[PDB]
């Protein structure tokens, strides 16, 4: 009912409307036919109010779709280096794989988030990590040609 | 020339019949049609690719034509969509008046040199360029009752036998099949293609190979052995021609010498080319044929031969079929022709009453009944030699036409009678004196009139295409009827009417009619001693006539405003949008439950319900459908309760409760081609390569200054969808190459199965087809069947595709919007209550210039129309005001008394409005040009009370006041007459012609009689 | 594209000659077949005559040639153009801050002005006074010959992993009953 | 380098290309300016 | 290039023939499928 | 009148256990019986 | 030929009428034209 | 409609002679209209 709402409000990035929400008792929970919570679409679409807004009102930072990706993943991957640190402050799992045995860390180094890939590795990232083809960040920023990643890693 | 045709009546009579004769012929060769070409030429280019995203299409497709659309002549814009049905529209709409034909073939002509450009499938498929139109004569519904037939059964019945017989019918322009034919669909299995060590790539290899047209030559061929006795032409391979033939296809011959055929590894089945659209007529399985009229055809004619062909096939249609008809304009031509015609005969008949009843002898009676006809046929002539049509437009402009008509009658004859009368004069020396007093006013009269109604046929777009109609009409019908009165009625009055003695009133009669005289006499008395009275205090009159002045301008700008009206057309859409990822399964479980409604709740007044799934107004996706409900005739649902406008609320009211689904009913525009609904129809333009996410942003933030004013701008939405979830999966090149899979190999076996390939053609009982090779349904439903198909390596080895992949869920757009070949954004809105378009859409521009850099916008459609036509008006207004004071002056021979006739023009007006405020019309084109009959009239009765006044102040050399009160006297009787005739008498647009007429009427004749006189002696005294 | 006066003559301008035939109010015809690989057969029409259907009826011919000619030539896209030899007028653009190049500048122009100036209605052709942008694979014989691979190789790669593909939809039509889940398949696009 | 279309007004023509170019100036890169180094229209309206 | 009559007609003269629909002054329309391979569809229309 | 047409049937399975591919088959009876138009050659500087 | 004899029979007909309305208009009388186009038959025969 | 005094002539290949033929054929005219400066004045190639 407003959980649908929510869906829409966190991914349109309408933050009175989340906020509202949040009052009158809108899961969090709600997801839609692919597996993903507001939080998911929040931090997919980069909108860090209602990150923040959706983990103060009791939203799952370890849920994952039907493909295993996490919250964290879509962060990492699109770039949102604030949201990134909201989730992992919130305690998200950074060695998180997906169905894949891909993880966030694969994810920032593959669209080259040098600042995100730091605060990854900060928080404990699994840097010889291996997706389903053995191959690792390090693995990523060589094909990929970034030497400032390759430094890193 | 009255003088010339007074003597010469045998002459006057011939032109009669050369008129009737003309317009006889006319009526029967003209065309016949609900609305002309109104909408500006538009030329949409479609394309199928199967399986392709909206994206895909678009950066293969859409991109690619759009870039080669130059070098084509009087194009204004060009929108496109491209959606994840694999659906590509570009339409391209062209300046009116641009040869529709010649801009088709140049949009034809620059897209076959960029065919090559296109991708294979979409090449193999076509590119199809139509004439844009949804102006349908009918929608010919095919049914299948007995539940014998599928959607895909009709369709192809319909496409083989009663498709081609309806484009050969008499008049017939445009068919379009609502479906396609049947398809040799081959329904792969992923687990015996792999047992056998197969793939989707050796299916296609096998039906290319198997089922083709193989050329194989000729015996005894030129150059010969000589001495060769036989020549014939040698057949190998043809095309398969049935399920059996393509189940044989030899894929395989393994070791032990056992043949694995298509039918081992393949369901083969006679299925539809498309399983996107379930269309369903009253929950039962249904095609259809969308016919259109051919240019310059009779729409009457072309039904009647379109049932009478339809007849013919009765007989050889299938067990359970049968026709229906949800859309019909034939109905409303025959209205609208057939109410022409009660009100032509309605008028001849209410004149006679009236005619009969001041002037009481039979032969003058007859004057007018003769006149009106012969002006009419007249005008049917003149509308067959400009090269129109018998439509709504015309035919309504006909209609008020009529009272012009019948005034020019009223008045030619009644002069004569009065001259005799007053004179004693002899009917042909008292006709002579008689013209020669109006023949200069009727002359006049015309010029003034042309100035009026010429001007609004020079309007720009699709507004002025409509104004062009009723112009023309009532411009020929006014002219001719100035002519008859010149030439005919002159000519008939001079020899038909008999002597009346100098003096003879009728006061000396008997019985009602000689009471009449005695009353009418004494109310003639009464009127020229109240204008007495009127004359001495003028002053206070002009007081009072400014407070109509004040009172008309506030009540013009009070009432609401449109085009053409929303009315009941006995069909209305009911939209079913159900949330991002929703199947067709999950729509049609709604669409049966709007369905079921309507036939439930609204027996009484729906008639059908065509439940098409998976369709908008074009091919949509699982998650939408639309209803076409078709209702009972207007004489079985009466009272407004049962009218479009109430069933539409209460069925939206209803369709509330439903969960997880936005269902809400709304009415078809009169001209759906135009969309006109008042409001504006806004582009939003990426002008800087910004991307799809960042014009997303700025539609936002647009859409929410909006909302920030409903004071302003109201249901302002985007006419697009929103991002929906989408599954990306990644090939890894490393791991293909590394087990020796080739990528071609995957993305065909991917693209085969799960998108489906159109491999070749086959024949189907003579019939040319599509072959379809597709995975089985269970096999290409969820991500976990990904891994259940297997690509054959170079080693020979079969590979699972999930050894090889790695997917994850993304965000994509199902429908991208561009606008001049950038990317764009439609947003649709109208102006708030008691706000003008004018006034929305400079806000709209004000809101889009606080948008991000390089997000610019555009007006496209009715906005565009409005946009150029509006700045148009004030300088129509100020030609058709200049000439006719030009006119007025030439006509009196003087510069200020113009204006006493020209000042009536508010006492036509304010009667209309105050008539449409409480019966709260809207200020739609039938009012419009009702307000320029009513004006026209209006100052036609001003025009003579002035000549005759200024005439016996010039000739007889009489006083202004004795002159206006002698004058408004001998104009009393006519103007009455006349009036008289619409109080006895002479379905919304019928309404907005009458209520732009009646009130008028009913107070401008009270109005006119006692200010005219006013307007005159003021003007005449200030100089 | 890299033909000589010849190659260019031979299989394309003759080719396209010889189905240019019963076209009203022609007359003359001349072509010109030079090294840069370009084609321009100029067909002049009697004073008087429709320029519109004098387009309509070249290309009606051309069309029956189109399939004749080499896939290079079809895929660079042949235009039948019906305007003046003279320039009506030249939309110079600079850069007065610098900041762009004279390459940079032509493929703006050529990204974001020509397409909507050459479909204005009276602009019978629009010549761009530099090249829009592609992706130049400027390739090494060198390092080719190293790992032994060839411009055959090269092109096969680019058009298998520079693909755009039509990969269908999960819970497609015609789907199984009690399908939930209706999403777009995306594989392999076009590399940016 | 735009040539006019046959039979096509040149007046007409180059007064509908500075509109159109009128509508891509507000949405150009810092430093990207027009100019007008070829025009044949002018000598027509000012020697008319 | 080698179909004999009823091939041509099927695939190529209904094909052309059934879409010779909504074109203005058509008096009649004949056609010949040839087992030459040919195809010609002649459209006559009306005087003027 | 009805012509006589000389229909010969390739047996795909017998081709294919002989190892010799329908392409082959086709493109010899269509070059042989038929000619086969492969490309175009200059004589006296004209394309034919 | 079959139009030709088809639409022959309203053109003598409408060509009769415009003679005669074109004799009554001239000449101011419904009998001269009615004494002159009764001379049509006796021509008539003539041809045949 | 061109230049005053200038005229535009087209020497043409008819029998097949080919470039090089017919690029000696224009040489000679070139080199004979080189002879005549009372008739002719700058008479040139408009070729490569
Ligand atoms: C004004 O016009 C109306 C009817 C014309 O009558 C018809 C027969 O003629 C149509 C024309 C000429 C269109 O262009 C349409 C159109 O573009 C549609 C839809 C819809 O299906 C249509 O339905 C039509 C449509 C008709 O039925 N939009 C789409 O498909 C897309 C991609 C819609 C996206 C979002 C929503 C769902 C849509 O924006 C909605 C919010 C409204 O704006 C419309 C449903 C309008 O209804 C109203 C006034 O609430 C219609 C345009
Ligand atoms: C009489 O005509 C003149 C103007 C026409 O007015 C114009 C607007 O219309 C033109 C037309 C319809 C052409 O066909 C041209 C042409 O073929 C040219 C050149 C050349 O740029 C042109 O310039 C035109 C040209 C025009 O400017 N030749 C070439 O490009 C090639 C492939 C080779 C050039 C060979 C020499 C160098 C050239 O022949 C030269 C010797 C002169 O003869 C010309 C430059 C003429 O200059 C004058 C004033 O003597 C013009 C043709
Ligand atoms: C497609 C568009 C159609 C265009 C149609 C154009 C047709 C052209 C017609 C040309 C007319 C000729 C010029 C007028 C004639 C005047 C001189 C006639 C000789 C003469 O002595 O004058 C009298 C005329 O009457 C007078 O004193 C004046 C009256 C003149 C009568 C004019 C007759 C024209 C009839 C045309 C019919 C078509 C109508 C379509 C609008 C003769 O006659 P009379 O007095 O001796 O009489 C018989 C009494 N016993
Ligand atoms: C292709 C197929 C198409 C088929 C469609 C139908 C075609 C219609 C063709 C139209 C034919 C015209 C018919 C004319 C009617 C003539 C009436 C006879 C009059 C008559 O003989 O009396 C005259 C006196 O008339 C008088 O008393 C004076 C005249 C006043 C009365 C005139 C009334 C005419 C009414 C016409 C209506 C026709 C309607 C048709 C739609 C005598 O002669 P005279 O004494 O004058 O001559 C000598 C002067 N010294
Ligand atoms: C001063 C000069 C008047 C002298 C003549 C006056 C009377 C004429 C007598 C004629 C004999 C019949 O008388 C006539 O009957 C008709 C009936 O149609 C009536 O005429 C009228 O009368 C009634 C009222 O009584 C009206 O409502 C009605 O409109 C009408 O019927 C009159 O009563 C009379 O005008
Ligand atoms: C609400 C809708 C708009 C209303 C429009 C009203 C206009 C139509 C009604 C006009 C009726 C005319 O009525 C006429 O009025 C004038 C005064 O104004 C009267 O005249 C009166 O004033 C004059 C001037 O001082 C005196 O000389 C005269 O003796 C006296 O009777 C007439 O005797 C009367 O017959
Ligand atoms: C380009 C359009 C310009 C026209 C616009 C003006 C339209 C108004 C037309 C005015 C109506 C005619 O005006 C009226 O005509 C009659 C004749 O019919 C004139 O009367 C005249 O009759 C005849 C015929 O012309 C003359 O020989 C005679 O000298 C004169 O008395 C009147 O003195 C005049 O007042
Ligand atoms: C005065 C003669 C008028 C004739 C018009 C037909």
């Amino acid at each position: 009912d407003l959980g649908k709402k929510l869906l829409e409000a966190a991914r349109a990035g309408r933050d009175d409307e989340v906020r509202i929400l949040m009052a009158n008792g809108a899961d969090v929970n709600a997801a839609d036919v692919v597996g993903w919570t507001p939080l998911h679409l929040a931090a997919y679409w980069g909108h860090l109010e209602i990150v923040e807004v959706l983990l103060k009102n009791g939203a799952d930072v370890n849920a994952y779709d039907t493909l295993g990706s996490t919250p964290l993943h879509l962060a990492a991957h699109f770039g949102h280096l604030e949201i990134v640190e909201v989730l992992l402050k919130n305690g998200a799992d950074v060695n998180a794989k997906d169905d894949n045995g891909i993880t966030p860390l694969h994810l920032a180094a593959n669209r080259g988030h040098l600042e995100i890939v730091e605060v990854l590795l900060k928080y404990g990232a699994d840097v010889n990590a291996q997706d389903k083809f053995g191959k690792t960040a390090f693995d990523i920023s060589i094909n990929n040609g970034n030497e400032d990643l390759a430094e890193i890693l | 020339m009255p003088n010339f045709f007074i003597d010469r009546p045998i002459f006057a009579w011939v032109i009669a019949i050369i008129i009737m004769l003309a317009g006889g012929l006319a009526i029967l060769k003209l065309p016949v049609a609900q609305y002309p070409t109104i909408a500006p030429p538009a030329v949409t280019i479609s394309a199928s690719y199967p399986g392709a995203d909206a994206k895909t299409v678009q950066d293969t497709v859409t991109q690619v034509i759009e870039q080669n659309m130059n070098g084509i002549d009087n194009l204004m814009y060009m929108s496109s969509n491209s959606d994840s049905t694999g659906t590509v529209q570009i339409t391209l709409t062209f300046e009116s008046g641009t040869d529709a034909d010649i801009a088709q073939v140049q949009v034809q002509n620059k897209l076959q040199l960029a065919m090559p450009l296109l991708p294979q499938e979409v090449q193999q498929q076509g590119v199809s360029v139509e004439k844009s139109s949804s102006s349908f004569l009918m929608v010919v519904g095919v049914i299948n009752t007995d539940g014998t037939m599928t959607q895909e059964d009709i369709s192809d019945y319909v496409a083989a036998n009663m498709k081609d017989a309806i484009s050969r019918t008499s008049g017939v322009g445009d068919v379009q099949l609502f479906g396609s034919q049947y398809a040799m669909r081959i329904w792969m299995n992923p687990n015996e293609l792999n047992k056998f060590q197969l793939t989707p790539v050796d299916v296609i290899t096998a039906i290319k190979a198997q089922n083709a047209q193989v050329a194989a030559g000729q015996l005894g061929g030129t150059p010969p052995v000589k001495g060769q006795q036989l020549n014939a032409s040698i057949i190998a391979q043809t095309r398969l021609t049935s399920t059996e033939e393509f189940g044989k296809i030899l894929l395989k011959v393994n070791q032990d010498g056992s043949r694995v055929l298509l039918r081992d590894v393949a369901k083969i089945e006679l299925g539809g080319e498309n399983y996107d659209i379930i269309a369903e007529f009253n929950g039962q399985p249904a095609s259809g044929l969308g016919i259109k009229l051919a240019t310059g055809a009779n729409a009457l004619d072309t039904a009647a031969a379109i049932r009478a062909e339809l007849a013919k096939m009765e007989p050889f249609f299938p067990s359970g079929l049968k026709i229906v008809y949800p859309y019909d304009t034939t109905p409303f031509v025959k209205i609208s022709i057939h109410e022409v015609v009660k009100t032509l005969v309605e008028a001849i008949i209410l004149v006679f009453l009236v005619m009969y009843l001041f002037l009481q002898n039979f032969r003058a009676t007859l004057i007018p009944t003769i006149a009106v006809p012969v002006v009419l046929l007249g005008t049917f002539a003149v509308l067959a030699a400009f090269g129109f049509s018998i439509n709504t437009l015309t035919m309504f402009g006909m209609v008020l036409a009529i009272g012009l008509l019948v005034d020019d009658a009223i008045v030619v004859v009644e002069n004569v009678e009065r001259v005799m009368a007053e004179e004693g004069l002899p009917p042909k020396e008292a006709t002579r004196k008689s013209m020669g007093q109006i023949q200069g006013a009727l002359v006049g009269i015309a010029m003034v009139l042309s100035a009026v109604f010429v001007p609004m046929a020079f309007f720009g777009g699709s507004t002025g295409a409509i104004y062009r109609q009723f112009s023309i009409t009532i411009v020929s019908a006014m002219a001719l009827s100035v002519l008859v009165a010149l030439i005919l009625t002159p000519a008939l009055c001079a020899t038909m009417l008999k002597p009346i003695a100098k003096g003879d009133h009728g006061e000396g009669k008997k019985g009602f009619f000689g009471w009449f005289n005695r009353m009418f006499e004494k109310s003639t008395h009464h009127y020229t001693d109240s204008v007495g009275g009127i004359l001495r205090s003028t002053g206070r009159y002009l007081v009072l006539y400014l407070i109509i002045v004040v009172g008309m301008a506030y009540l013009f700008v009070r009432l609401p405003s449109s085009f053409l009206p929303d009315e009941d057309q006995g069909v209305f859409m009911t939209m079913v949008q159900l949330p991002a990822g929703a199947t067709q399964e999950r729509t049609q479980k709604v669409l049966n439950e709007v369905t079921h409604y309507y036939l439930t709740k609204e027996k009484n007044n729906v008639e059908s319900v065509f439940a098409v799934n998976g369709f908008g107004f074009a091919p949509r996706g699982q998650n939408t459908g639309i209803a076409f409900v078709s209702l009972k005739d207007w004489a079985d649902r009466p009272g407004e309760e049962n009218k479009v406008e109430a069933i539409t609320m209460r069925a939206t009211r209803a369709f509330s409760q439903i969960k997880d689904a936005m269902v809400f009913a709304f009415n078809l525009p009169a001209i759906v081609e135009l969309g006109t609904a008042t409001g504006f129809d806004f582009e939003l333009i990426d002008q800087a390569g910004l991307g799809h996410e960042k014009l997303t942003q700025a539609r936002n933030q647009l859409l929410a200054e909006a909302a920030k004013h409903p004071d302003m701008l109201t249901s302002v939405r985007p006419n697009g969808l929103e991002d929906t979830p989408q599954f990306k999966i990644d090939i890894d090149q490393e791991k293909a190459q590394a087990l020796g899979v080739s990528i071609n190999d995957i993305n065909t076996t991917l693209g085969a199965a799960w998108g489906g390939s159109y491999v070749n053609d086959f024949i189907d009982r003579g019939r040319v087809k599509k072959v379809y090779v597709m995975s089985e349904a269970k096999y290409r439903m969820l991500p976990d069947d990904i891994g259940d198909w297997y690509v054959r390596a170079a080693d020979g080895q079969m590979v699972p595709f999930s050894a090889f992949s790695s997917s994850r869920w993304e965000y994509g757009s199902p429908r991208l919007e561009r606008y001049n070949g950038l990317p764009s954004m439609e947003i649709l809105g109208q102006a708030a209550p008691g706000k003008s378009t004018g006034e929305a859409m400079e806000l709209m521009e004000q809101l889009a210039s606080k948008l991000p850099t390089g997000v610019g916008y555009d007006w496209t459609g009715m906005s565009y129309q409005e946009r150029l036509s509006g700045n148009q008006a004030p300088s129509l207004y100020a030609i058709s005001l200049i000439v006719v004071f030009l006119c007025l002056a030439a006509l009196y021979e003087s510069w200020s008394i113009p204006f006493s006739v020209m000042l009536v023009v508010p006492l036509g007006v304010i009667g209309a409005l105050l008539a449409a405020t409480f019966r709260g019309l809207t200020n739609d084109v039938y009012f419009q040009v009702g307000l320029l009959t009513t004006i026209g009239l209006s100052a036609k009765n001003a025009i003579l009370i002035v000549e005759f006044a200024k005439d016996l102040m010039d000739k007889e050399g009489k006083g202004l006041i004795e002159a206006t009160l002698d004058a408004v006297r001998m104009r009393l009787r006519p103007i009455l007459m006349t009036s008289l005739a619409f109080i006895l008498g002479v379905s919304g647009a019928q309404n907005a012609v009458g209520t732009g007429v009646m009130g008028g009427m009913v107070t401008a004749t009270v109005l006119a009689i006692f200010f005219v006189p006013v307007f005159f002696v003021v003007v005449r005294r200030r100089f």
